[PDB]
């Protein structure tokens, strides 16, 4: 690819700088009108069973207008869960840009480690995951269509996913 | 081991919460109180551990919990529910290390003595070699939780092998689970697993806020009234009605104001209000015509939501069934296991559609109860200091005014509003009195 | 609930500490130890809080603790220093989740209750809905902190409301916070926020460093005695001052040798030292004009540090005052959180200039305390085995040698020189018998 | 930018590669006379307010005269907090190079997560922050002229910041 | 080097990528006949002394023979270690390429930050480490000729070194 | 302090460990048996802390513990062993912060205190200043480990003074302990240094696996029997025997079947066999001529292994001997430390071979020892709940067959094979009965 690569890298890296700067209505500028953002469940299973990931159920599975609402929730003044807001990290790695199914889309994976801190008291909760994105071309940047956070975790580890991944 | 100091204020809330209406805040955020819990509430009381539907086939199992015990729930080659401890006979491994999944038998990785599913020790290696045959197999089974029977699907445990049976112990509460369950031919089902996450609030405030706290839905849900996806009407509980029974128990109904249409039933699928008329009693269809949201706790800390809500701001609402355990980790801390149920034979538009409901209201990534998990988080913060526990819980909503309904036609004592925390105090009460108990 | 081994020790101490001067090792990092300090030590003596000067306007408020208990510290809009507890009257939610702020009322997530900075339940959702105006308010307002009072600016808080008056509490040593805290008129302020962080040592360590450890400035702060930041003469301490009061308290003033010229008073601005000439008695100007550092603590967990102190390798040194709480998490943690004062009507230049002089020295990354943190540290990690909780720590300096001073002209028990540890010996006999006190 | 990236990226790592080494004063090599380096004080407040950092008051505000004293004092044999020394990782992610006030000069930002380890105890520290920088140029290769390590705590998690960032 | 950073990166991150995903036999398909996989002990020592790492010890010293067994061992399905397999993530930072003792070889330095969670416990842990690798080219791509993971702990945190990083 | 349910459930036990031949479980993962056991085992039994030839030069010291307490284990500069306590006699600060080193002195950063490694306090800074030559110096010396001795280069160490000598203590075990310690005329050496990491799972389990548990060499190590690294023969362990002594040691030795032809000794380099011939009792060197593996625990927390055994999957097998401390950190934790300990004057190409096997098969990254950290860490897990610590752990191999042996030639409880668990209950039997003891 090269030159999209550093296009899309610099482009994860300025939604991560949105995401932590609690700029969420800014971040949904990005996001397509057929967005598909699902964080899937996932439970222990031995090697031999066909999939870790469950079917069916999931601990998030947005479109654009359910991601609208999350967002619009936030800018509201009673989103007690964010409002004494979050100390948020989004630590973008691995990045790993492949050619998509269509012209003009690219497949993106990255590694994120969230890193969450909630006011005063001396406890941080970290998420680390795996981001499958679809990135399509809108001009002379990019428009993300669909993302799958895949979470290290089976029994997750913070009070709530009240942040975007 | 109550100690002195505990048994005491114990006691005292005990008498607080009938005449007062207030509750000792110290049994909130309290290391002995929690240890005291462990054998006195979860240790003889009834906890649900599994939906039948879980596991359908023979083989099937989940792994689930009585406080830190861990046991296999599964569906023997014979058919029957089972409860295994997940612990070997011989030195105490985990013979299932999955928290899913279909075997029909269940090797010990230690050293090798395989269980069927049906509990009992099939092989041990080096029979001859090391025991000499004179080892019985029969008294070496897989340990079966004490009490094991199910409620129209719904698995429950009990540690205690002299309590009452499921059925007398859900009580006059069967009435209510069964307009909740019992609503179609082919059954309820757990849809793919449940959000299993770990919060750090005590256990009781989301109990708490289930068996009838319906008046917090204006302030901390007060974005979602913004958004529309919450009622608007500051008195929207008043149309509704508070019961509650004996062991703990109770629920909270409430219906749309006498002008405001909404469908009969829960907009359930044509299909399966059919079969609801002649499911249930013919009362329990007229509490169930109205009726748009219901939300109540099984004891201990199982939750039940049965809310009409929309999946996000342009959509009209639609039905969600939630089971949800409040599982106790330590004094601060719980882990939620939150399961989205639907009916069988309802059709596919309405299983996803009911599921997104869920979804961007109720759960981990809520819109609802992710505000919920902030409020019972910080509570526990702060009612961890002594200062703090010397207080005590407010309950005195209806002081002076709570009548019973002579004109409610199901069990339980009831009230013909939802602004009450009756339900909460009755609750508490149980609670305590299972507390001091020296003889179960 | 105060052990038959710990009280034991406890007596054994408070009798070697004033016999064989030293004291039991077990009182550093026993989880027995804390849970009984929280009570008897924390649930009493007077902990301070807040600088006034956080608060100046109306509505104005931080969160502050005593142990686990959270307090909002206002300035209520009558005008008044308010101490509230931060937990609802309802079901005891934070009704504040920042730390500092300015805000007129505080609206409870929860459900609503809505509280005025001033304490008393101004407004409940659902008045004649759900309570039918029988909720009676002036009953449900903010718990007030037991006993609050302020000294010159400090705003100490106590937890029991039969104790002392902050004023007779402080008794003699308010001679000595008066030379630091009433030098100018406009007074004194606290720049930004505190620097707040976890050092993994007991709280009683770094109180114990301040109340009379000048000693330790050679060995620890060694790598600032060899950048010219501390000074290189071994008996520096020596012209120096041992004083402390009854209560626990304590503190230690270092000038300079009769030949090194140092400026009269700390060099503090022209404009000030006229202020603190009139100000002060005529006897604390004389202890204040030679002085070149005052070390002390005011019993349980405040400091005191007003060093004169160089922000460079390269700069001349300039003064800076420091208070700073260590705040107890846990038997082996604490939080330091380290304040820095500075005369209002001081220049802008001392200001910078004395903040700097702090930054570079004290605090999280100075260049004396960060390696104060690791030797606490390390004590703690130790004295937590058994063996070693069984020996003795050492407050044997200056035993038959000690001699009361008789020209000394202020209060309390003073010694003519600053190596001591009759300060610290002190300081842990009140513990001891704030610790062993079965009626307060 | 690009190149600029692919060298300020590779200077940021080498800057890291000194710090985990024990190599201050050859990090003191870099960094201009003019330098500032700052670590500003954070408390919860509401998103409503107007900001979370604290003014007039810092965890650390060195220039080069202070600065040089740090390593100055490490260079001693009696810097007990790192003389038997810790064991840091400077994790820097997500960088993001953009022009400076001036020419010559970028403002770098990246992210920071400080994994922080102390002798044989089973306890880690992990400081998560985001430093936003301006690199001089000076030669063939940059100088720092500022640095703002803005942590995602307001509670600081180590007892003691004896750590460059 | 550059083009070569871009593909020695895209290397790690795809070595990553198999790792994670359990792939450890496709993983065996890189490094060399001659590997040498080696993961020093450390001890808290001062400043002074010569060195950190104990000579003689070692956590792990693999060739391919024996890196061969580690695999084979984990195809059997009687690896209980990690037969329900654990949840892992390499967050491979700060990749500094550099011009090998050879042509055609490259010293690839990297920061490990491996997360690992072992079946619905709510409890994880977290292996800090700088690997230093020696990346040999074979055809249109690299294989592992070398590597030592030089972790950022004494005791280690966890229970045992079954997953390769 | 054993609290009266805790001292009938190990009463219950000793009782059935003779009997039932079963041990209650409520002794793996108990908070309060965890403190008990602070006490009663590991502040009176003999712990092993480090090797002779770890710290073979003057000056070498290591730093190693009993439970919580650190110690200096060095050869100070006279040339004797000493086993210091790791905290200062002023303070309590760690007078060194390394794990391993080499030094004449140990200055203690705090204040200055510089001790010899011989231990006595040579220099207090401020001597005339601070203390007026009034300070003792002799009576503040580091505290010696109350009981410290050497068997054959393994330094014990032993916090109760009045606790049976070492060599007493290890009782008739001493004739083992000497077929893998005393085999040649240099000594054994430890290479390098052990690895040391943190397993989630009791002491005692791992303790448990190496008194006598070779039957589990073929479910948990099965997937080293497909690899051939393990004994194939489900039956290897019947050509062993079960020795065990008093004070709850305990051993297990098998060897090759009687086709099967394995090197005389364990394949052991042709000039130490000569050695080992003439320095061991020729009864010991016939016990030593056909083992192959010989597996034990000297009673508390230490374990011998000495396994032939191949480096991967294409290797003829070579002996490896590694002693590891199964150190508790708490109910649910320890730290292991894997040592690898090899004949100093054994070929380098054996050193270098002994150690891949041992690296290899067990330690941190062994396909063996990794699969023993996992089972360990669930049975911990598990036996972490109620209803679990009720039952009880099985170790019913043999009842009603276990015929001790005429023909063994050596001392101590002998049986003639190795699968059996009379070495595992007896080992328990000494844990209990050291629980109880109100008296040592
Ligand atoms: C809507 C209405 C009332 C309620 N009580 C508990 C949850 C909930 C949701
Ligand atoms: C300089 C001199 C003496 C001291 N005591 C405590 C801090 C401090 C600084
Ligand atoms: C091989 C044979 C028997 C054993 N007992 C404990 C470890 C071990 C290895
Ligand atoms: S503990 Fe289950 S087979 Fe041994
Ligand atoms: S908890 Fe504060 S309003 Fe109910
Ligand atoms: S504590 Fe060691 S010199 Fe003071
Ligand atoms: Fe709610
Ligand atoms: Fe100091
Ligand atoms: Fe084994």
């Amino acid at each position: 690819s090269d030159t999209t690569v550093r296009e899309i890298t610099e482009w994860l890296y300025m939604e991560a700088e949105l995401l932590d700067a609690g700029k969420y209505r800014e971040w949904l500028a990005l996001v397509t009108e057929d967005l598909s953002y699902v964080v899937p469940i996932r439970v222990t299973r031995e090697r031999e069973a066909v999939t870790d990931v469950v079917e069916g159920m999931t601990h998030m599975d947005d479109d654009a207008d359910s991601m609208e609402m999350r967002v619009l929730r936030l800018e509201t003044e009673y989103a007690w869960a964010e409002d004494p807001p979050s100390r948020s990290r989004h630590f973008v790695t691995n990045v790993r840009v492949a050619t998509g199914d269509s012209e003009d889309e690219f497949k993106v994976t990255s590694n994120l480690l969230l890193y969450r801190t909630r006011g005063d008291v001396a406890t941080y909760d970290v998420l680390s995951g795996e981001r499958t994105d679809v990135l399509r071309r809108a001009g002379d940047s990019f428009l993300m269509a669909k993302r799958v956070v895949l979470l290290d975790q089976t029994t997750i580890m913070t009070h709530n996913l009240a942040l975007i991944m | 081991m109550l100690s002195n100091e505990l048994r005491q204020t114990l006691q005292k809330g005990l008498h607080d919460v009938n005449s007062d209406w207030t509750v000792p805040a110290a049994i909130i955020n309290d290391p002995e109180v929690h240890d005291v819990e462990r054998e006195r509430i979860f240790g003889h009381a009834w906890v649900f551990l599994a939906h039948e539907s879980e596991i359908p086939e023979r083989g099937d199992y989940v792994v689930r919990y009585i406080s830190e015990d861990q046991f296999i729930v599964c569906r023997d080659e014979g058919g029957e529910i089972r409860g295994h401890l997940n612990a070997c006979r011989h030195r105490g491994m985990q013979v299932c290390r999955a928290e899913m999944g279909n075997t029909s038998h269940f090797r010990c990785p230690y050293h090798g003595w395989t269980y069927s599913n049906t509990g009992s020790l099939v092989g041990v290696p080096a029979g001859k070699d090391a025991y000499g045959n004179q080892l019985k197999k029969s008294d070496w089974n897989l340990r079966p939780m004490p009490n094991l029977a199910s409620y129209k699907g719904l698995i429950f445990g009990s540690l205690d092998p002299h309590a009452d049976s499921l059925e007398d112990y859900l009580g006059d509460l069967k009435f209510y689970l069964d307009i909740v369950l019992d609503r179609s031919d082919a059954g309820l089902q757990v849809v793919g697993a449940p959000q299993r996450w770990v919060i750090d609030a005590n256990w009781k405030l989301g109990a708490d806020n289930f068996v009838g706290d319906a008046y917090h839905t204006m302030m901390t849900h007060r974005s979602m009234v913004e958004l529309g996806l919450a009622p608007p009407d500051p008195q929207f509980a008043l149309y509704g009605e508070h019961i509650h029974t004996g062991h703990g128990h109770g629920l909270g109904i409430i219906g749309p104001p006498p002008g405001m249409p909404l469908p009969e039933f829960m907009g359930l699928p044509e299909n399966i209000v059919e079969e609801l008329e002649r499911r249930l009693t013919p009362e329990q269809v007229e509490i169930f015509r109205p009726t748009a949201f219901i939300h109540g706790t099984v004891f201990p800390n199982l939750s039940i939501g049965n809310f009409l809500m929309g999946k996000d701001h342009l959509s009209a609402p639609t039905a969600f069934l939630t089971l949800r355990l409040w599982h106790p980790l330590g004094p601060d801390k719980m882990e939620v296991m939150s399961f989205f149920l639907v009916e069988k034979d309802a059709p596919d538009w309405f299983k996803d559609e009911s599921y997104k409901s869920y979804l961007r209201t109720f759960g981990i990534s809520g819109g609802f109860e992710q505000d919920d998990a902030e409020n019972w988080r910080s509570i526990t913060r702060v009612m961890g200091g002594q200062f703090a526990k010397t207080g005590e819980l407010n309950y005195q909503m209806g002081r002076g005014v709570l009548e019973p309904d002579p004109n409610w036609t199901g069990p339980g004592e009831a009230y013909p509003l939802d602004y009450a925390e009756a339900n909460q105090r009755n609750f508490l009460e149980y609670w305590m009195q299972l507390m001091l108990a020296e003889s179960p």
